[PDB]
């Protein structure tokens, strides 16, 4: 379809992006078949699973001449997954405490903003950033949060378990929940998951709705590798996950797969 | 034996308090000699628990019972003394367990008079056996606290919150020496019943300025977050690098694993038994079960236990510590792991 622009304004995510160009070619059965056309089409400039699975659930919600009951759905679906974040962030920033050491992965919008939400509530606390050696988005990370007046600091790929025992939690977003529980991030991240779970240190996780994607890798080699492509994503274990901070509540790694299953994805 | 003992305790004698062992001999005791009578009567009514005060007053009860021997004529004392001191041990269990440290010291004094040849006369053989054990005690239990003292104040940081549990004359030592030195610290007091001999280590840290706090065992889990040291004291190191301490040290260490709190331990190379144990359940010490007795509210509820055949009351001493649970060990030779123990027993 079009260019890789309906991104101009940056803050927007890539799916909530594709949701919104899949929509609007929606007003141009056998519709089927177009739109897996277009999702397809729209996955080669993305290799990401948050893409693929608004995708899916896209395709799952399809299921031709009544059409004004699908664009109100559609509408009424983007404008949930808009305030998705509001939701997300304002029902997470409560399991941080005053005082309290903060570990993350990688940037992401939705971390960011349960922090802003967090110091909004006079809240001190300190968080420590991987620089992201892939590419350096840890950086970005902590010069956008240096911003809003909290101690970051930046630490190497390779010592995130030299400050695993300083910090006292771990949250990070992910790309892409699998049906188990487990969730497919950056490659910096199953080795962060392991390294707290010897340490009993807690590690949340905080994504969306339209990131649920109906997978069941069985090890890292399992995960299709359209996504990975030195990769560029892994998967974690639910073991490794204590608690998930999506616009549904608080759930246990456990609850996606039922999710899941009432969708009959 | 008083009361009904538990069936997986049944190998374990089960003594009393109010059942003294002193009716059935005569008030000028013949057999047994006086000054061990008066040592097991205190060890029996509990005058003397400390692990290091019962090997203290052990030898010098010894040193006087040795001050006061007339060897016989028609045999040597080297071999004399060694068949007569055997009597005096088993009374002295019969009044209560021997402990590991008095276990190494009585075999100690057996081969120092072993060592002793019929060749030296009778006060110089005694003389040298007092020396002998002065010296020992002097270098195995006061100068064997000064190095310790020394070297877990390398360990010691300022704004540390060590947690300590029961009574030790070695801990409260190291951290009354690590006070005065510069450190400035906070101590956590941890008891539990129903001996409350934590109360001891207390009064002895704030008597010294010490900031220290004071809490039950089932409350560890509540204040190890904010502990950064566990420093703990035990009686016995067995061969297999494991602890033998007080009853409430194995879960202690299993809560500060589960926290990440890495957990010390302190004692003296003496205390360096040869044996070996798995389980607090194939040695340990039953002491006079009415002393789970408790005036809660009203009235007790444990008052005539015995009435109930059913119903028994374990009260278990001592136990039995995993290395899994360990990280190092402090000596006067220096630290040590806690995998190293027959090293320092080679």
């Amino acid at each position: 379809y079009f260019k890789s622009q309906m991104k101009e304004d940056p803050d927007m995510a890539s799916a909530v992006a594709a949701i919104r160009t899949l929509l609007e070619f929606l007003k141009r059965q056998g519709l089927r078949a177009n739109l897996t056309s277009a999702i397809e089409t729209l996955c080669g400039v993305d290799s990401s699973v948050a893409v693929s699975s608004g995708g899916e659930l896209f395709l799952r919600f399809i299921s031709s001449k009544c059409k004004k009951i699908m664009i109100e759905r559609g509408e009424l679906f983007l404008r949930r997954i808009s305030l998705s974040r509001n939701k997300i962030a304002d029902l997470c920033h409560t399991f941080i405490k005053d005082g309290a050491t903060i570990l993350t992965h990688a940037y992401s919008r939705v971390v960011l903003r349960v922090l802003e939400a967090a110091v909004a509530a006079k809240k001190r606390f300190s968080v420590y950033v991987t620089e992201s050696q892939p590419d350096l988005s840890g950086k970005k990370m902590a010069k956008a949060l240096c911003h809003l007046n909290v101690p970051v600091t930046v630490v190497l790929d390779a010592a995130v378990g030299y400050i695993m025992e300083k910090a006292d939690l771990v949250i990070v977003g992910a790309e892409g929940v699998v049906e188990n529980g487990g969730i497919i991030n950056k490659i910096g991240t199953n080795q962060m998951a392991v390294c707290a779970k010897a340490q009993n240190k807690p590690f949340y996780v905080v994504a969306e709705s339209f990131k649920f994607v109906r997978l069941f890798p069985l090890n890292q080699q399992d995960v299709p590798d359209k996504f990975k492509y030195h990769p560029w994503v892994d998967y974690t274990a639910p073991s490794l996950i204590t608690l998930l901070f999506t616009d549904l509540g608080v759930l246990t790694p456990s609850a996606v797969s039922d999710e899941l299953i009432k969708l009959y994805l | 034996d008083y009361g009904s003992k538990v069936s997986l305790f049944s190998h374990l004698p089960q003594y009393s308090r109010q059942n003294s062992l002193t009716q059935f001999m005569s008030i000028p005791s013949s057999v047994i000699h006086p000054a061990m009578v008066r040592l097991g009567l205190q060890y029996s009514q509990g005058l003397v628990s400390g692990s290091n005060a019962r090997c203290i007053a052990l030898l010098r009860a010894l040193q006087q019972v040795i001050q006061d021997y007339t060897t016989p004529p028609n045999e040597e004392l080297s071999r004399d003394l060694v068949n007569k001191l055997k009597p005096y041990m088993s009374f002295l269990t019969q009044c209560r367990p021997l402990s590991a440290s008095m276990h190494n010291a009585i075999k100690f004094l057996n081969k120092e008079i072993t060592s002793v040849g019929s060749s030296k006369r009778e006060e110089e053989a005694k003389s040298e056996l007092r020396a002998a054990i002065d010296r020992y005690v002097q270098e195995k239990i006061v100068l064997a606290a000064q190095a310790i003292s020394r070297f877990a104040y390398q360990k010691i940081s300022n704004g540390d919150v060590i947690l300590v549990y029961g009574c030790s004359s070695l801990v409260s030592r190291i951290l009354q020496e690590a006070w005065t030195e510069g450190r400035r610290f906070r101590v956590v007091v941890v008891d539990s019943r129903p001996w409350l001999e934590g109360r001891h280590t207390l009064r002895s840290l704030v008597h010294a300025g010490v900031p220290a706090s004071y809490l039950l065992i089932p409350a560890a889990s509540y204040v190890l977050p904010e502990v950064s040291k566990v420093l703990l004291g035990a009686h016995a190191l067995l061969a297999n690098g494991s602890v033998m301490s007080r009853v409430g040290t194995a879960q202690l260490a299993l809560v500060a694993r589960a926290h990440n709190v890495p957990v010390l331990v302190c004692c003296e190379t003496y205390k360096f038994c040869e044996r070996v144990q798995t389980d607090a359940f194939v040695s340990n010490e039953l002491d006079d079960p009415d002393d789970l007795q408790c005036k809660r509210g009203e009235h007790v509820a444990l008052a005539n236990w015995q009435n109930h055949a059913s119903l028994r009351l374990l009260n278990l001493v001592y136990d039995v510590t995993p290395p899994e649970l360990v990280d190092l060990v402090i000596t006067e030779l220096g630290m040590i792991p806690c995998s190293s123990v027959p090293v320092v027993l080679r």
